[PDB]
């Protein structure tokens, strides 16, 4: 779509250090 | 009974997930603009104000 | 003393040239030629045999070459005894319209701080009979205490309700600085505090002054009037040797006023667009108020916080010149939550097991811990749901829940309000109360009945009631 | 006296005419007594920041040049006084007997007079010492958010050299500097209270640099302390500095220069923050052998809001400094205290400035901390004992052995005895929450039944396979009848 | 030399007055009086005959009037084969206490940047041993090299690799220029060196050449450090037709320097608050340090990234100024994985199928595909669960974790760190074991024995080990 | 909007003496001070043109000031000055619901309660759309 | 980097005037401005030490009129002109794919559609990294 919106990419689950990262990095 | 049973639930969960992130992501989204243009601002004050005390 | 002639006039920035002897700096300068009292403060001496100063009332009308009188001292106001029951302005005048306060000694607004060896290391727990505050962060005794909050969160409501519990009781005097906020709050104050009889307009038996800087005001009368406040304050603290509780209300008032001149006193602006000189002279104002050996002065101070936001200069710098800091937050006053206190924020420095005890500590700190695990878990509940968790995180769920819900207290200001009696709680029920809670004795009980109640007797009485 | 005329004095700003022989950056002597320092050098007028309040000063007023460039009374009869920024007593027992006068800008140690860390700087918490060592002459940012307890680490770093000071090996005696920097008058004498109670003030000289005190005093306060350390540092003797609230400076350093009309930057703070902190910290090393053999250690502390890291001074500082202790909120509010983040707290080892009867417990609990960090993350338990149930319990279990209380610094043979008890795994059958409850009665039961041990542990300096079959009678016999 | 006067001292920029000829910009200027030396770098022409002077070192004592020589040209610093082994300063006075550096040729360190007839075409590969470096990014003979990272993540440990592999090895001298570092680290260089033989203080075969301006220095002498070092090095490159190393500690500081004086010598502040003249300073500094047609300088810069964040202007300007570029990730260094080379942001532009060959080029490529899909699927992870993916998923996840494990390399020079003795991987066992791990050959063997190890016959070995202790 | 920036910023003043009147006579008034966010942008617009610092979103650090005179200037007067008011219902408009944003916590800040409404409830057709969970008067 | 800015500055114009050659003769030219963002912080450098007024990011208000006054060059002249074209193919480097920075939006609103490239593509095996979806031709 409209370049201008933020676009998410691969690793940002992770990147983000919050709890579901941290949930993956243990599971 | 318990695999139909536990199919709809599954696709109920997720459809309700993906509603909570939809209101998170809306919330976050307001948020970021907020941010980004109080960033913009932020800058053109210090550059104006190393400017005038020149 | 010495007359000079006003030179410019931009907004509460007067630029007068003195003939001769230039008045030091914050002398207090009184423009002759004007209806009402209009004092000047001298601020910088710019040079040229020219002083620059800061208006305590309105400029309007000044015009260039308009004579102004040196009076010799800074800004003085009357102070005493007399002053307990009267209302006063930045400059000392009585405004409440009972006749002129006839002091036998009148004090500087400007003084130095008490010195290191001078102040007291004394901490006791001011029970407030609030909740939260005397679990989580304890009041202490003679200790300068911080309401932070942003608009609409309750900090008056807060610190109405420190009046009622404290201040009625409190053997010594008080004395309640308005800063930068509502003038009708403090019509109401002042009539209801007539009623309650602190302020006794017969005899002189009143316990509680008053100086009033309210945000009609313009901003130098603003960034002074808590130093008025603060000195009448000083004076029962040295010369009478009495305790006094300094109630200060939106101290974030006093450094919004220096902003606002400091652009017209000749300033580069700091971040944001603050004075640069922020942290100086919030640190002369705060260090004054402090106990001493010779009296003390619990200090319980409002400041706002810009946009509910706590990195902002002015409530950021605020945050090292209290004992206890009471945050509160919106969001928890969204949930319904009054008082809004935030649980994890909110400090003190006499949460000692020393200090406070074992038993008040070990309970305090796991109430901040289940709490805690609580905010840990609200992304994974937020998203999945909660079904997608241990029942023992199930467990610390539900428990936080019904300890968030605890924390809630009925106020005695609040209710015309919600409609629901008082409730003051003495410290001991509300440490045995989350003792029961943490435990898990009232897991059975619903969440619901937690809310907005006493001790934790009313929460059984409302659970059982929620048939 | 080559003097001049106060054009304009502002908010503590005079813009002396004249000083035609004033040097820069020296201190001059204004009528009413004030002093001042010259910063701005301008073809006309000096602009000269007073240190103190700048309402005695008014236009006019003769400034005498005092000669010499701004410098501090140094040396060890400051111990056990609690000065200001220029020297002066403000404790109230009397004049600072100093003979030597350093100047607080001086030049750091260069690449020559310096020698690899080796000396450890034990700091009494167990945390510290044993995941995130520090040693003598290594720079240690002590960064975290409001109310974590940086101050905390650093009164107890402060009260644990008590057992070295009061021993008789001036090798090991390490005199100590506190610099309070902008923190208010009542909590800088409740540090002394607590130092006084503890007997820690008679091997400290406390710099304070307050709120009220002006905003050159609070710059120029980290200078004076770390040129009284230097005092120790190049006479053989070692040191340790506590810069307290280092971003205190940079905002007096900000309102300093802003009033100096320097031109701002980045935040408003002047472009030379990053200098302002670098000539402090570069300044702390540990001198060669030819030099003296001396060392000072420095701790500033950084309040970062929000838990912000990424912020100006706290990159700045951080970047400066050899290893940084994370204190964070979320752990505080968790139940860990003292609140370091081992998993983001690095430091490094200082070649070996780590005592080996520490490093033998130390590194098999760092692999273990760091196994169950990276498996107990969840919270959302399914099933496999063997693999994590075994490694989670086992850090659980360290986890409660590094919670220590305050002002209770431990000594570096009991943290040896606990740690070890910990990780051999003869307190994994040890309830969770009675961990504390073991540590505390454990290092009773040891410091008076096996103070031997203790000493040999000590002595020694390693634990020897000898000295381990004795730590394992102890363990095993006080774990079979810890609970009665 | 039309002797000039001091007007005004403000911090590090010092403005004199030159009633006779004004010296031209770039000009060293002496301060007379003081007791050490004090060398003023004109930079403006403010006019009225005075000149705004960056000072190079302290301003302190400095009394307006005070008499200033011109030197006549830019700051000259010793410079041969006599400033092997010896430290330097940025105005080339001998700081390691052995004497004056007694060298025929002077040069000054500012000085005109190679023409682009001058450039060299050719790419070689320099195997430096590092398994991410020379599989993913490999570095090139003559080429620049770049070091990005935050702070703590491994640079000044990877620099010091790269100077134990390469420098000690390579016949040619080298030069170390350490811009705004700590003063700690520049001794431990120092020593180290003398034990490793690279600095001899009693024979004449030093193969290294020390240039320091540490952080403590001012702002001033932080901004000139790198350019004496790169002078010493093109006089190893330009009259002595050798090869060199420059090893630059966080060039960085070279733009930070900058940033802190131009406030005070008038600029308006530009993005962020770096100086306007940033991209132009950094090239100018930058297209010095190349390898010319008469000789090539392999040059290793350490470049600090400001709180990790690479869109930041100092960093992201010399990206286009290197070859070869080597990120590295405080994510993966959190991890444990070390060095912490982030395996999808290095770039070389020598990884070309042509140029490090097909087999080269085509496992290295698939390891970083393999690690893209394995950033994929953690998202995934994150919600279904890992018992949940593919099988096809599974064996992708592990084979990349694996791979991650690979990278890891234990460093000699931090085996004070890890406690594992350093290992060097020849190219083609990288190459080698790392296509072994994409096939799946090493599918059995698990995941903890690919972590610290040299060779795939370490990591096999390994396992063994873990087997018997099982 | 056509009308001068100076010219939008006397306005709210201009309308606030003129119902003083009727409060110092005795007499009841009601002033609604409609788009006051407008004014505060018309008074940044004179203050950056009179090269005043800006602070935060730019606005002058006064604009709490602009506001707080006006509002305070709306009370009930005792029996003894006549027993008027001046009854106030000042106008901000958020954006995206941004009722923490400057203006609007600043506005929140002076008056003695808030009636919000919300653009769901408005789409959703409950109309009027008023937050009876936020609205609140003192 | 080592010629000064207004080299820099001046180099993309240099090369358009030498394209407008063919295009103005009946010959058809393409035109490449690798980092055009370069040329805009040679042109920042200039207009800054020129004391010119700052603006966003420090860029001078003009920076959009440099840009549009040298892409716009780029045309398909008519028969009677020659018929010759002059295809521009400028470059911007985003950072992290910030789009809506002052020079790419600036680029992005002068230019007939964009080739947009994701590092994520270019280690996913997709080489060309070409974004089908965000690229566009107007
Ligand atoms: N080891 C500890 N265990 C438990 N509580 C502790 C510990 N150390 C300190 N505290 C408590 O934590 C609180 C904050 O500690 P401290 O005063 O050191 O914080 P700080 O970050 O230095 O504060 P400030 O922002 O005022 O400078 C105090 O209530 C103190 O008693
Ligand atoms: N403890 C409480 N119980 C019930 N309502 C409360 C409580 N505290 C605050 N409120 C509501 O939230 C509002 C907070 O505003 P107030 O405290 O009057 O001014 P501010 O919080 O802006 O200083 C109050 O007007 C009141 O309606
Ligand atoms: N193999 C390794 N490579 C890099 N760093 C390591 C390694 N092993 C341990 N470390 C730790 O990582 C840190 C990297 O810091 P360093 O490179 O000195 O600073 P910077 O990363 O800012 O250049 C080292 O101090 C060390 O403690
Ligand atoms: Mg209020
Ligand atoms: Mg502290
Ligand atoms: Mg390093």
């Amino acid at each position: 779509d409209t370049p201008e919106g933020v676009r998410s990419g691969a690793g940002a689950v992770r990147d983000a250090g919050g709890a579901f990262g941290k949930k993956e990095q243990a599971d | 009974e318990s695999t139909t049973s536990e199919q709809s639930a599954r696709m109920t969960a997720m459809d309700n997930a993906s509603k909570n992130a939809s209101e998170m992501i809306d919330k976050l989204t307001l948020t970021f603009n907020r941010t980004r243009q109080a960033v913009i601002t932020k800058e053109l004050i210090e550059i104006i104000s190393g400017a005038a005390a020149l | 003393a010495a007359t000079g002639r006003i030179v410019a006039v931009i907004g509460a920035v007067v630029d007068v040239q003195f003939d001769e002897g230039l008045p030091p700096i914050l002398n207090a300068l009184e423009v002759q030629g004007r209806e009402t009292r209009l004092v000047l403060e001298v601020a910088q001496h710019l040079g040229e045999s020219t002083v620059r100063t800061i208006a305590m009332d309105g400029t309007e009308g000044l015009v260039r070459g308009q004579k102004v009188l040196d009076s010799g001292a800074p800004i003085k106001i009357p102070v005493g005894p007399e002053t307990l029951g009267r209302i006063m302005n930045v400059i000392g005048e009585p405004i409440d319209e009972r006749g002129p306060i006839k002091t036998k000694q009148f004090a500087a607004i400007h003084a130095e701080a008490p010195e290191f060896m001078e102040m007291s290391v004394e901490q006791e727990i001011l029970v407030t009979g609030i909740k939260v505050v005397d679990l989580l962060a304890p009041y202490a005794k003679g200790g300068k205490i911080g309401l932070f909050g942003g608009a609409g969160v309750g900090k008056t409501v807060l610190i109405m309700e420190l009046i009622n519990n404290v201040a009625k009781a409190h053997g010594g005097y008080s004395v309640f600085a308005g800063v930068g906020e509502r003038t009708r709050e403090g019509n109401d104050l002042y009539h209801e505090m007539i009623e309650s009889g602190v302020i006794n307009l017969k005899d002189a038996t009143s316990k509680v002054a008053l100086v009033y800087g309210q945000m009609n005001e313009p901003p130098g009368a603003r960034a002074r009037v808590a130093l008025t406040g603060l000195t009448v304050a000083e004076y029962f603290r040295d010369q009478e040797g009495q305790d006094v509780l300094l109630f200060i209300d939106n101290i974030f008032r006093f450094t919004q006023a220096g902003s606002e001149v400091s652009a017209l006193l000749g300033r580069i602006p700091s971040a944001v667009g603050y004075q640069p000189t922020l942290a100086t002279d919030m640190g002369t104002m705060q260090e004054r108020i402090t106990t001493t050996k010779k009296g003390s002065i619990t200090s319980v101070q409002a400041i706002y916080v810009p946009a509910d936001d706590l990195t902002d200069p002015a409530p950021a710098t605020t945050f090292a010149h209290l004992d206890a800091t009471t945050v509160l937050s919106r969001a928890i006053a969204e949930l319904g939550i009054y008082p809004a206190v935030d649980p994890l924020d909110s400090t003190s420095r006499i949460m000692d097991p020393n200090i406070v005890g074992s038993e008040h500590y070990d309970v305090a700190r796991g109430v901040q811990k289940i709490l805690q695990d609580y905010k840990s878990l609200q992304d994974i509940i937020a998203i999945l749901g909660m079904d997608e968790l241990s029942e023992e995180d199930k467990l610390t769920v539900s428990r936080a829940r019904k300890i968030q819900r605890f924390l809630s207290q009925p106020f005695q200001v609040a209710e015309v309000f919600t409609g629901h009696l008082g409730k003051l709680v003495p410290l001991k029920e509300t440490i045995k109360g989350f003792q029961q809670i943490l435990a898990g004795e009232y897991d059975h009980l619903p969440e619901q009945a937690f809310y907005m109640v006493g001790p934790i007797e009313e929460a059984v009485a409302k659970a059982d009631k929620l048939a | 006296e080559e003097t001049g005329r106060v054009l304009s004095i502002g908010d503590g700003i005079a813009r002396v005419h004249g000083l035609r022989n004033v040097q820069a950056e020296e201190m001059v002597e204004f009528s009413s007594g004030l002093k001042g320092m010259s910063l701005n050098l301008e073809p006309d007028n000096v602009g000269v920041v007073v240190f103190g309040n700048d309402k005695l000063i008014k236009e006019g007023d003769i400034v005498k040049r005092t000669g010499a460039i701004v410098d501090v009374p140094v040396g060890e009869e400051l111990l056990g006084r609690v000065v200001d920024a220029l020297g002066n007593a403000i404790d109230g027992k009397g004049p600072i007997g100093s003979k030597t006068r350093r100047r607080v800008g001086l030049k750091a140690p260069g690449i020559i007079p310096r020698i690899s860390v080796r000396e450890p700087m034990q700091t009494g918490i167990k945390a510290v010492d044993s995941l995130v060592p520090i040693g003598r002459g290594q720079r240690e940012l002590i960064i975290g958010d409001r109310q974590t307890g940086k101050t905390s680490i650093a009164i107890d770093t402060i009260i644990n050299q008590k057992r070295f000071n009061d021993g008789t090996d001036e090798k090991k005696k390490l005199y100590c500097i506190y610099v309070a920097i902008g923190q208010k008058r009542s909590t800088v004498a409740q540090l002394v209270k607590r130092l006084t109670d503890a007997d820690a003030m008679k091997y400290t000289i406390v710099v304070s640099a307050t709120a009220s005190d002006a905003a050159p005093l609070q710059y120029l306060a980290p200078y004076s302390g770390c040129s009284m350390g230097e005092y120790f540092r190049d006479n053989g003797k070692h040191a340790l500095i506590i810069y307290d609230d280092l971003s205190k400076q940079a905002v007096a350093y900000r309102q300093m220069s802003l009033l100096l009309r320097r031109p701002p930057g980045r935040e408003a703070y002047p472009g030379d923050v990053f200098y302002l902190h670098s000539r402090l910290l570069e300044r702390a090393a540990k001198m060669n052998d030819a030099f003296g053999g001396g060392s000072l250690t420095a701790l500033p502390v950084i309040e970062t809001q929000a838990g912000d890291v990424s912020a100006y001074i706290p990159t700045n500082v951080i970047s400066i400094t050899d290893g940084q202790i994370f204190l964070e909120t979320e752990l505080f509010y968790k139940g860990i205290r003292p609140a370091i983040n081992v998993g983001l707290s690095v430091s490094r080892v200082g070649s070996a400035a780590q005592t080996r009867a520490m490093k033998q417990v130390a590194g098999t609990m760092k692999l273990e901390l760091a196994q169950y960090r990276e498996v107990a993350a969840f919270a959302q338990f399914g099933d496999l004992d063997a693999a994590t149930q075994q490694l989670l319990s086992r850090g659980v279990r360290l986890t409660e052995l590094l919670k220590q209380g305050q002002y209770a610094p431990m000594a570096i043979e009991e943290q040896v005895a606990v740690i070890y008890a910990g990780v051999r795994g003869y307190l994994d059958k040890l309830e969770p929450s009675k961990i504390t409850k073991f540590e505390n009665a454990f290092l009773s039961h040891v410091i008076s039944q096996h103070q031997a041990l203790l000493g040999k542990i000590r002595a020694d300096g390693k634990i020897s396979e000898e000295t381990d079959a004795k730590l394992k009678e102890i363990v095993t016999n006080f774990l079979a009848g810890f609970e009665a």
